């Protein structure tokens, strides 16, 4: 993150034989796209949800500092 | 004040105070360059090369930002223009 | 009418300031800009540029006292983050410049607070007005100097790998 | 300029004479917000009183013990999971017997950091410049305190030494 190496939070991601809640086929990968849905559980990827809220929360942040304040900007 | 306008064109007060002084033969050719580096970026981080965890580029991703950004910096382009600025 | 650039006219907004007026604003930044901002960061920019130019030449002659700190200022950087110095020198300095948010948004609004003033003279190097411009004319000049030599410094150690001379 | 800690910024309007202790230190302007710096203060004075508590007890507790052995734990904060939950019960019942009565007396009162609390009258027949002198003594003694307990807590978390 600070080296800016954001790539290696996507790398090896959960293979299509990961059963959940078990590190059987897991990964070591937070922030991904994979789309779709988990093979087991038919749900959406866990760490597509988490890089989803990471987005979000970027986003809001930033459009949060629009309107004035006792700074002059 | 007042921002409120009937006329052609808004005052130069709706700008903010830091595009209110700038000449419009500053604004105007930076909006079309703005907008050709960004419309290039856009084409070169997707369309022309197709994109990838690998390739992010955050040039072209901060690139890209300035497509929309152009479209501000040409409307106050034009605003500018309109009150002899 | 420009003092520093006799063809081109002198700056609308530069007219007279103890900070080194001679009229040098080709492209009419001040125009854009409060002057008061523009001196601040400009100040800023000659402090920090000044800090990094003795650093690095010292750092390169006589800095070692341990192991991790057996680098070159080129690689440095990466080094000293790894080890957590760099960490720190960023959170005192994010502090610093976050209370300076405040120092830049009192000033542009009212108050008397000069561009780059922090009321810091501990020893009292500068007595009256006079020692005030005259020194706060030489910081600027040598803080330009500094934004220049370690460009060069930056560019040159990029461009080779070498010593003082660079 | 009128701040005595940043001394270029001016301080806010309620940052003025009285107080002691009042440094200008409120860039923030978060003193702008509340009605006046009544509570803000009760609540800075008993955080300098807890933490300086605080510091007190970390120090003790890394090197004097009780002699029971559920009281034998060195780290603090893993003396706070092996102490019996009977012993902090007890505790957290006496401060919150404390707390009532001032939570009925903070939210009006002048001086809701005066609790009277003076056993051995180390206030009386103390001049005004002198109760004010110990004023600022206290407030210092807890920043200061305060940032040390912190950071004593974020060195245990962070490296497991409780001290030093
Ligand atoms: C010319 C000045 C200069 C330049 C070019 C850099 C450049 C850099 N610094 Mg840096 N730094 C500087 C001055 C500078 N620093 C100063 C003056 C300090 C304080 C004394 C620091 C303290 C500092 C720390 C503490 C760290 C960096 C890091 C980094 C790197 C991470 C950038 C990134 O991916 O964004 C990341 C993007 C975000 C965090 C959000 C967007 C980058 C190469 C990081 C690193 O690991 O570098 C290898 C890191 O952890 N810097
Ligand atoms: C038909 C479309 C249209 C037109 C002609 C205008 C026209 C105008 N808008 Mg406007 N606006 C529009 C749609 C439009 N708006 C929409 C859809 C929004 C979002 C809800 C806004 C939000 C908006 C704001 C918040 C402000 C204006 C302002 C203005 C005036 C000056 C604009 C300027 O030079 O900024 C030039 C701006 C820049 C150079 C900065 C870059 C801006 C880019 C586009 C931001 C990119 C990020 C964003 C998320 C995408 C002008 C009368 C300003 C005004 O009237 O001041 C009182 C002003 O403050 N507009
Ligand atoms: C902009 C100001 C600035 C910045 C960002 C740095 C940054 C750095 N200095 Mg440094 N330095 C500076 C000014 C600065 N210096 C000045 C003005 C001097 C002269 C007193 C020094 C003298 C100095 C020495 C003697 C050493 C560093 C070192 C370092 C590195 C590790 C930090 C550390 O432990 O020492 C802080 C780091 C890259 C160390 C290092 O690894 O350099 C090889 C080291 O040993 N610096
Ligand atoms: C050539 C070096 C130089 C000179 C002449 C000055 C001159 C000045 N500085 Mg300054 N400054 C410098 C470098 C310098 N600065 C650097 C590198 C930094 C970064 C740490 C600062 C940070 C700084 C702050 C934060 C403040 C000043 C202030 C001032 C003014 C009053 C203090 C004084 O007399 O300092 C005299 C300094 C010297 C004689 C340098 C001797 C050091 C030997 C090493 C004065 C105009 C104050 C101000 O703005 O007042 C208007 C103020 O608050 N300076
Ligand atoms: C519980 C903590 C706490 C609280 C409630 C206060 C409350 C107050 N302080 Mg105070 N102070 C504190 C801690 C605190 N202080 C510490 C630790 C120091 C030492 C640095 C000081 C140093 C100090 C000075 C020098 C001055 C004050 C003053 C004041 C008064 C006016 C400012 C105000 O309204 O801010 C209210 C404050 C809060 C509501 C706290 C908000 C919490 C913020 C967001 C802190 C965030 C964390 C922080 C950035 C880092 C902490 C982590 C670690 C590094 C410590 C007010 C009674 C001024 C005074 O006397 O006026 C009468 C004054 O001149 N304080
Ligand atoms: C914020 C205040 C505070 C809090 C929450 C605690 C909490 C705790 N202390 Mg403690 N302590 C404090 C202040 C505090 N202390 C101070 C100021 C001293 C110095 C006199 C001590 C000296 C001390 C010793 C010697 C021991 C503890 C121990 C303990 C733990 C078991 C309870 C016990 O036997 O208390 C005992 C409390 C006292 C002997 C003195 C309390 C004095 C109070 C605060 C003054 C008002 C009455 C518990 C986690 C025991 C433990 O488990 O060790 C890790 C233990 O052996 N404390
Ligand atoms: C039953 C126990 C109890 C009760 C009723 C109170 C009541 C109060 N405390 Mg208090 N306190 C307690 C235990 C208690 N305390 C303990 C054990 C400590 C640690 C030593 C503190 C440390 C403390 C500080 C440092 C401060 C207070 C403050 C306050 C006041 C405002 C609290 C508030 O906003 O409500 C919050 C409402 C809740 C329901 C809290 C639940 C939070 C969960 C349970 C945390 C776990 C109020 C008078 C503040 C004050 O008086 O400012 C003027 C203040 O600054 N307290
Ligand atoms: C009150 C001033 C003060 C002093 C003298 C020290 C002193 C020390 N700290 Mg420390 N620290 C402080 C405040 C302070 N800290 C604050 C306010 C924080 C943030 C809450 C920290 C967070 C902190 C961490 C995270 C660590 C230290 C560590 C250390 C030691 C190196 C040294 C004993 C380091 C150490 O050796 O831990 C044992 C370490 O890892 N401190
Ligand atoms: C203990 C230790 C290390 C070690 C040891 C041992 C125990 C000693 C020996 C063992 O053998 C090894 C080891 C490792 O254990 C000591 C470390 C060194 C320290 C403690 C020194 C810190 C350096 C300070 C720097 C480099 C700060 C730079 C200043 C800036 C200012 C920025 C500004 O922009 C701001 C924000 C406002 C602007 O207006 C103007 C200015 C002021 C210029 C950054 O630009
Ligand atoms: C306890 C204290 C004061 C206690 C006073 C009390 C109870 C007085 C009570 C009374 O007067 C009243 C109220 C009313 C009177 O009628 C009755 C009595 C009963 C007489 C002040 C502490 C004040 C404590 C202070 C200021 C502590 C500062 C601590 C620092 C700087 C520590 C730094 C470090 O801990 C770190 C940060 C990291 C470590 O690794 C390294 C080091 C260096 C050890």
């Amino acid at each position: 993150f600070f080296s800016g190496n954001w790539k290696a939070y996507a790398q090896n991601p959960d293979t299509a034989s990961h059963i959940f809640g078990s590190g059987e086929g897991s990964g070591t990968a937070i922030l991904t796209f994979l789309g779709g849905f988990h093979p087991q559980t038919k749900s959406l990827w866990l760490t597509d949800m988490a890089h989803h809220h990471l987005a979000i929360a970027v986003l809001f942040i930033v459009a949060g500092h629009m309107y004035r304040t006792n700074w002059l900007i | 004040e007042s921002t409120y306008w009937e006329g052609k064109a808004p005052p130069s007060v709706v700008l903010g105070p830091f595009l209110s002084k700038i000449p419009s033969g500053v604004l105007g050719p930076a909006s079309l360059v703005a907008l050709i580096v960004g419309s290039y970026c856009t084409h070169e981080s997707n369309i022309f090369n197709t994109l990838t965890v690998d390739t992010i580029y955050p040039a072209y991703v901060l690139g890209s930002f300035l497509t929309p950004i152009s479209w501000g910096l040409h409307v106050a382009a034009w605003i500018q223009k309109m009150n002899k600025a | 009418k420009s003092k520093a650039v006799p063809f081109l006219p002198r700056p609308a907004a530069l007219d007279g300031s103890v900070v080194g007026d001679v009229g040098f604003d080709p492209v009419g930044f001040t125009s854009w800009l409060p002057l008061s901002y523009l001196q601040e960061a400009e100040i800023k920019h000659c402090r920090i540029a000044m800090l990094a130019t003795l650093g690095w030449i010292v750092a390169d002659f006589v800095h070692l006292p341990g192991a991790v700190h057996e680098v070159s200022s080129l690689a440095a950087h990466d080094v000293a983050v790894k080890s957590g110095a760099l960490a720190q020198i960023l959170i005192w300095t994010s502090i610093a410049e976050a209370i300076s948010v405040i120092a830049i948004s009192q000033m542009l609004e009212g108050s008397g607070r000069q561009p780059g003033d922090f009321k810091f003279d501990p020893l009292n190097f500068a007595k009256d007005e006079k020692s005030l411009k005259k020194m706060q004319l030489s910081e600027l000049k040598n803080g330009r100097l500094a934004m220049l030599a370690f460009s060069g410094i930056v560019t040159q150690a990029a461009l080779t790998g070498h010593a003082f001379p660079y | 300029a009128q701040s005595k800690a940043l001394p270029f910024l001016k301080a806010p309007a309620k940052l003025d004479g009285s107080l002691a202790g009042d440094f200008g230190f409120d860039p923030m302007g978060i003193s702008d917000q509340v009605a006046n710096l009544k509570y803000v203060r009760a609540a800075e004075l008993k955080h300098c009183r807890v933490a300086m508590l605080g510091f007190l007890g970390w120090v003790v507790q890394q090197y004097v013990h009780l002699p029971g052995e559920i009281y034998a734990e060195s780290n603090p904060l893993k003396a706070l999971t092996s102490v019996p939950l009977l012993s902090q019960i007890q505790i957290f019942l006496f401060i919150g017997a404390i707390e009532l009565a001032t939570l009925d007396q903070t939210y009006t009162a002048d001086k809701p950091w005066d609790l009277g609390f003076d056993p051995l009258n180390f206030s009386k027949g103390k001049s005004e410049q002198q109760m004010k002198d110990l004023e600022v003594k206290e407030l210092k003694n807890g920043r200061v305190a305060m940032i040390a307990i912190m950071g004593l807590i974020a060195q245990t978390l962070y490296t497991g030494v409780p001290l030093f």
